[PDB]
RNA sequence: CUUCUAGUGAGAAAACAACUGCCCGUACCGUAAACCGACACAGGUAGUCGAGGAGAGUAUCCUAAGGUGAGCGAGCGAAC
RNA sequence: GUAUGAGUAGCGAAAGACAGGUGAGAAUCCUGUCCACCGUAUGACUAAGGUUUCCUGGGGAAGGCUCGUCCGCCCAGGGUUAGUCGGGACCUAAGCCGAGGCCGAUAGGCGUAGGCGAUGGACAACAGGUUGAUAUUCCUGUACCAGUUGUUUUUGUUUGA
RNA sequence: AGCUGUAAGUAAGCUAUGAUCCAGAGAUUUCCGAAUGGGGGAACCCAAUAUCUUUUAUAGGAUAUUACUUUUCAGUGAAUACAUAGCUGAUUAGAGGUAGACGCAGAGAACUGAAACAUCUUAGUACCUGCAGGAAGAGAAAGAAAAUUCGAUUCCCUGAGUAGCGGCGAGCGAAACGGGAAGAGCCCAAACCAACAAGCUUGCUUGUUGGGGUUGUAGGACUCCGAUAUGGUAGUCUGUUAGUAUAGUUGAAGGAUUUGGAAAAUUCCGCUAAAGAGGGUGAAAGCCCCGUAGACGAAAUGCUGACAACACCUAGGAGGAUCCUGAGUACGGCGGAACACGAGAAAUUCCGUCGGAAUCCGCGGGGACCAUCCCGCAAGGCUAAAUACUCCCUAGUGACCGAU
């Protein structure tokens, strides 16, 4: 998904390199999973990193 | 400017030196005042309606005011004007002992 | 501004002939539906009904200086009378 | 000239307004059938009725 | 468009008479010298009508209504 | 910019002749006569497309594969009329745009409701005359669609109006 | 004192009652275009609602308002009772352009060199996109050092082609010290103290206000005394003045002779200069014309100063019992990037994932790591000047070009 409502972890991008340093492009994604929360008392649904359920 | 439509004028240059006259009409914008009996030129006038024939005419020529002069008319010579500040108005004043246009 | 739509009067070889029915011409500033025409005639000269009739005109050229420019685009206005004339031309 | 607008009231500003308006359409009239020795004058009420309506326009706020 | 109900919700039908009806396109060429091909080009261009004699027929030969005589010529009458 | 090739190749399919005009000037323009060519088209009407080439009166510097008094060329003036015809103030097909919305490093991608979109649906005028050019538009005669006013004929908005 | 543009011409006029013209303030500004009532092939078509108009009325005309989203506020509201979507109305702000320049980031190539080419380089460049400002970015030490210390940041000279890195190949390449330009430092969180509200546990917990406090020589709270001063500004669109930018005014001195169509040329004899820079006039001018050196000048509008007034901010000394000093943070493993540093013995800085500290007897750093010593206090913000650029205006200059 897009970024993390609370924290602000966003997709990203840096090499691969293997055994000898070819070096190509890929994606890092930052773990995020949907959950329902309270905002205002008024329960949404919206993208929160598991790093910041705790 | 220092020129005015009506004003006597000595020329000093070009073909009518000391010849001297009554200035007709001003053109500024183009610096050219043409006076009368100093710049006659022919034209071959082709039948028109103002002159029907078409005669040989002779009319005046616009000359560049370096070639013109003022006059004194009080006593009669030259001046090299300048200016001063009489009564609200800035009258012309002649140089050579003082005279007043 | 109910008086300048009309603007001024056509006179043609044509325009003339309709003179001799009650049919008047006049160029009419675009943008006018029908009914101003009627409204402003008949308000500007003390006359009548009997439908207008209306057109529109290309622009065309001109060649002085090498220089080529359009001319402007019209309007006439055939107009139509009942009972009155115009003894102003 | 200008300072005799300024002496009217403003209904005597719109009788103007439409009077010259009137004339103005004369003169669009007879230019098209070959006459209007002074032409010059078509200038001069177009001219007036600008005075007249802004002279209007600052009084009226 | 025709019906039926829910429905806001004076008294509308039809006499006849007399009036009101907005903007945009309308010239011209259009199997062509005016379109598409650099051209006043032996090419291409969708639809309707498309006559007579024989003749199955819009085929073929000559023709009606109708249109055209094409944008370099005058001579001679060899090779190729 | 100018030579050589060189006054060479070419002048882009199809039948003309004479008389008289016109004019500085004529095979090439106008008029007349005979001839000849196409004729399911080289004839009539329309949709695109072109954008004043249309008509009237003048001109001959350049274009016209030659000539040219002539022209689709140059100059000047002037022509395109609608309740009914084609489209808008009606409906939708393919397709596209898409409030919210669902996805995506930014840019943005896709889509509901609603719309836009004739090649289709649905809908009230016919014949003749008139000009140098327009004609179901102008004119004559006979009609049609939907409304507005004026004297001209049935009352509980319940609804037997 | 002439005037109605380029541009001849004719017709019409205007102007000493001060035109035209110049400069400063205002007024009007059709239609498209983010385009914003709806629609669209841009410069077009069609609407709604209220007000007012024309005709007996129907049609016709003009005026004003009506998009989307969010920020605040009411009302209405309901699968589901209470209220939450939602709807309606009002209110706040956005939305496009570019100066083909300069800045900060997200994302990010190939030819080329290595005389081939894979790690490397060309290069974090070209291009795309987002976000701005007249400048931006950085900035008040968990720093630099290593005796003897210095105390925000930026920019320039030198260090230096050095120490380093690198199929140790082609190549990449610093930093501190020293000399200079400009100078400048502030505000919070917390611990505590009060008022209001809630659970009134009526324990005193929650919250909101307002007060108090901002640090390494550890500071503050807290206790106890003095004073209630003394110094400041990076605020106003508040006045008062001075200057300046945008129209201007004044401004010195020559005649004759020979050649010419024409003299500024030539030959005589004069004059002026705080003015002998330049441009123009029938050929080449200190003394004909516009000017220059000087001297004067603003009703209106704008900027920059200054000092007024108002706003805001800032006090000592002594004590050390208890309290406060920024948490899924520092840091570890793993995989990648940033530092001259390509994992290398790899400190320092970031990013993704998992694991997870102490609280002043404490914590970070001094290029793996440990011990002694020394220097600092992170996980909260703001901050003028010295620096880069020139679409545009004003005035100038050039051993710069002179119609290929």
């Amino acid at each position: 998904a897009k970024v993390c409502y609370f924290t602000g972890r966003k997709t990203s991008s840096g090499n691969n390199r293997s055994h000898a340093m070819n070096s190509t492009k890929r994606t890092v994604k930052p773990n995020l999973q949907k959950v329902r929360v309270l905002i205002d008392g008024k329960p949404k649904k919206v993208w929160v990193s598991a790093r910041a359920l705790k | 400017m220092f020129v005015k439509k009506g004003d006597k004028v000595k020329v000093i240059t070009g073909k009518d030196k000391n010849k001297e006259g009554v200035v007709l009409a001003a053109f500024p914008k183009q610096d050219k005042v043409i006076v009368e009996g100093v710049n006659v030129v022919k034209k071959h006038q082709k039948p028109n309606q103002a002159a029907p024939q078409g005669g040989i005419l002779e009319v005046e020529a616009p000359i560049h005011v370096s070639n013109v002069m003022v006059i004194d008319p009080s006593n009669g010579e030259a001046t090299k004007v300048a200016f001063k500040e009489v009564d609200g108005k800035k009258v012309r004043v002649s140089k050579k002992t003082g005279e007043v246009l | 501004e109910l008086l300048d739509v009309i603007k001024r009067p056509v006179i043609t070889e044509k325009s003339m002939l309709a003179m001799d029915e009650k049919k008047y011409t006049f160029e009419v500033d675009t943008r006018a539906n029908k009914t101003l025409v009627k409204q402003a005639v008949e308000s500007a000269f003390d006359v009548k009904v009997a439908n207008v009739n209306i057109l529109n005109v290309r622009p065309k050229f001109k060649r002085m200086g090498k220089y080529a420019g359009y001319t402007k685009k019209r309007r006439k206005a055939i107009v139509t009378l009942t009972e009155d004339s115009k003894e102003i031309q | 000239k200008v300072k005799e607008i300024r002496e009217l009231t403003t209904a005597e500003m719109l009788d103007k307004e439409k009077q010259l308006k009137e004339e103005l359409f004369n003169l669009r009239f007879q230019l098209a059938t070959g006459q209007l020795e002074n032409t010059a004058r078509i200038k001069e009420v177009r001219q007036s009725i600008a005075r007249i309506k802004t002279v209007l326009r600052e009084q009226a706020n």
